[PDB]
RNA sequence: GGUGAAAUUCUUGGAUUUAUUGAAGACUAACUACUGCGAAAGCAUUUGCCAAGGACGUUUUCAUUAAUCAAGAACGAAAGUUAGGGGAUCGAAGAUGAUCAGAUACCGUCGUAGUCUUAACCAUAAACUAUGCCGACUAGGGAUCGGGUGGUGUUUUUAAUGACCCACUCGGCACCUUACGAGAAAUCAAAGUCUUUGGGUUCUGGGGGGAGUAUGGUCGCAAGGCUGAAACUUAAAGGAAUUG
């Protein structure tokens, strides 16, 4: 009988400073050996957590964050932002009959030269005095709106850091900026940035990672 | 301390829920000692365990399943069995899982399950002690585990195209087995 | 303190898996399946077998020291059916009564944008 | 793993399951409807380039230039043929497991050709709205798609535009009620304006079998396509609807 938990060891995960509270929880690894060091088994190891926990506010409950472990010190694992996504039950609740679904996406490089891809979604809605049932839009409108949205996303990136972008997504200010630009074209509802996925990353330095923390 | 569950209601079920509301909460407030509230801001209901007098975690799950079933379209007095009995489950699938068919072929299939005046559906819900709802392409079956499987095999054969009369013959046999 | 794990439940026809891991998902605490707890094949999918599997896993979690657990529920998906069968529902009920604190719950069944061809030929096949 | 039940198969060198990544080929879910486009077959991720088209608007231009159509010609689902590429998935043929069990009675594993694409062929479907094209007239109604006109109307803002509301109008896919009409009846705004029988024009049928056979011709590499009898036999075959 091995009972491997004789050999396992526990570490604490420390989210970056951008988030309101940062004790994520624990993970376990076998005790280190001269043959191979444990710290190499900790590196990578993405963690996925509900944003409503990091912020302590349940209105965020349908959004999820990925964190990737990049550094180890003193049995604390120091970790960096890695992606954002919706929960699947929420997304199914938006799609309904008698309306149009609009999507846009673009790939772009941050000022600290991460390369990422970002997805936006929006839906048409009725005017308050409408009588006809189904609120569809013509294709000339859809192309126009999709062009507008693509422009905004490519200027909100080139924020000075990947961390500055994170500070934009939490208060979801960008949803309001898209709302203002499309105002003239068509009435829209449930404007959301749906997903963010990180494609490539620069040469590592500890300096930036320590600057994000104590 | 605290733990809670939240479940969304689709919009066509919203109005039936309000009309029933006065009948649905008393069993949750009384029998299970849960506390519950309706959140219109996010079109959901939320259920909370009161720490002072709840018995065991089975109370919290029983509450959720009862509300869950109602949003699928089962009647209130059919859903309520999930509080009082303990062996009930829901099975669900959609016709494209069995055979791919699209136009009037698709419409004819679900019409073959209903039968005239629902008589074919009504018969299956009697020869097997179960309840069935048809929501366009999707079928949901409520009952006991062994009963579920007997219902499923019969309805699958209707969408594969067997004539309704032949299936009646099979039901009489299955119903004889459940005389036990 | 709570020390959350995460429980992965995979329900299908023919069998049900119960599986639980560290929050990072790499290290596995315990597994076991319905088929391990019953004699005959025709029973591997039964809800009864699912309850036995869940009770067994929960005991070992307390022994290692996990006290709370997020849960991810999965059906076979792909070209197959997408909603977790009754075997998965039974497992979830049994975990709740174990005294573990259930965290958030999510459905993670894989869905295609649009699929490759389904098995069983043109004339259909009994699911 | 798979079934009604089970066996072939994979696995302590770690199967099934979990995590981080990568490659290939195919497909385009939900939104998706009694909605749109095209001569028909048919057509659904984003952006760019190329050329085409209907309806509307018009106090522009030509001035009978038109309708239908034997010969002749372009296109034509799926499967199929020849040569090159690609080859994830599913899978005629083939090799295999069980042969027990009446609801589940025909199920399991592997897999060639094929499924995708380029260059040439083939010319069939319940290719169906089972309703030939062009023109005129005969009835009531509220919905919807594209264009246009009007409004001292709502909203985006302090204009124009956009979104919406109300009235009218040209064109289109449909729907509900009724029958002065019609019909064998089911039913039908045409299937009406027919013994009170004539607006123009193309194609096809003449009781049931023998038979889409035989023979001749012609097209195709082939599979096959188009055209197509008679001797003889028989008193019915067939359509719609209700009912014992």
């Amino acid at each position: 009988v091995v009972d491997p938990f004789t050999r396992k060891e526990w570490f604490d995960i420390k989210a970056p400073s951008t988030f309101e509270n940062r004790n994520v929880g624990k993970t376990l690894v076998n005790k280190s050996t001269g043959l191979k060091s444990a710290s190499d088994a900790l590196k990578g190891r993405v963690v996925e957590v509900c944003l409503a926990d990091l912020q302590g506010s349940e209105d965020h409950s349908f959004r999820k964050i990925k964190l990737r472990v990049d550094e180890v010190q003193g049995k604390n694992l120091l970790t960096n932002f890695h992606g954002m996504d919706f929960t699947t039950d929420k997304l199914r609740s938006m799609v309904r009959k008698w309306q149009t679904l609009i999507e846009a996406n673009v790939t772009v490089k941050t000022s600290d030269d991460y390369v990422l891809r970002i997805f936006a979604i929006a839906f048409t809605r009725k005017q308050a005095n409408q009588v006809k049932r189904h609120s569809y839009a013509q294709s000339s409108h859809i192309r126009a709106i999709r062009k507008v949205i693509s422009e905004i996303l490519t200027k909100e990136v080139q924020g000075s850091t990947l961390a500055q972008l994170t500070s934009k997504l939490i208060p979801e200010v960008i949803n309001k900026e898209i709302e203002n630009a499309t105002k003239d074209i068509f009435p829209l509802q449930n404007i959301h940035v749906r997903k963010v996925k990180l494609l490539k990353q620069p040469k590592f330095d500890v300096g930036a990672l320590m600057a994000l923390h104590g | 301390k605290f733990e809670s569950r939240k479940i969304m209601v689709p919009p066509h079920r919203m109005t039936p829920l309000r009309n029933s509301w006065t009948k649905i909460y008393p069993p949750l407030v009384e029998h299970l000692k849960l506390q519950v509230r309706m959140n219109l801001k996010t079109k959901s209901v939320e259920l909370r365990t009161n720490p002072k007098f709840t018995t065991d975690p089975g109370a919290l799950q029983k509450g959720a399943d009862f509300i869950k079933a109602f949003t699928l379209g089962f009647d209130l007095d059919d859903s309520i069995a999930l509080l009082r009995l303990d062996d009930l489950y829901i099975e669900t699938f959609e016709v494209k899982d069995v055979k791919t068919l699209t136009g009037d072929h698709l419409s004819r299939a679900i019409g073959r399950i209903a039968g005239k005046d629902g008589k074919t559906k009504f018969a299956i819900e009697n020869a097997t002690r179960t309840r069935i709802v048809l929501a366009d392409s999707k079928i949901h079956i409520l009952g006991g585990f062994t009963h579920i499987r007997m219902a499923r095999e019969s309805v699958v054969s209707l969408i594969l195209g067997s004539p309704p009369g032949k299936v009646y013959g099979n039901l009489r046999t299955v119903a004889s087995r459940l005389k036990e | 303190s709570q020390v959350f794990g995460v429980a992965r439940i995979y329900a299908s026809f023919n069998d049900t898996f119960v599986h639980v891991t560290d929050l990072s998902g790499k290290e596995t605490i315990a597994r076991v399946t319905g088929g391990m707890k019953v004699k005959a094949d025709r029973d591997e999918s039964s809800p009864y077998a699912a309850m036995l599997a869940a009770q067994d896993v929960a005991a070992k979690c307390k022994e290692v020291g996990i006290t709370a657990v997020h849960v991810k529920i999965r059906a076979t998906g792909g070209t197959r059916t997408k909603t977790p069968g009754p075997g998965g529902q039974a497992a979830l009920r049994a975990l709740a009564r174990s005294g573990l604190r259930i965290g958030r719950i999510e459905d993670v069944t894989p869905v295609p944008s649009d699929s490759t061809r389904k098995k069983g030929g043109r004339r259909g096949r009994r699911l």
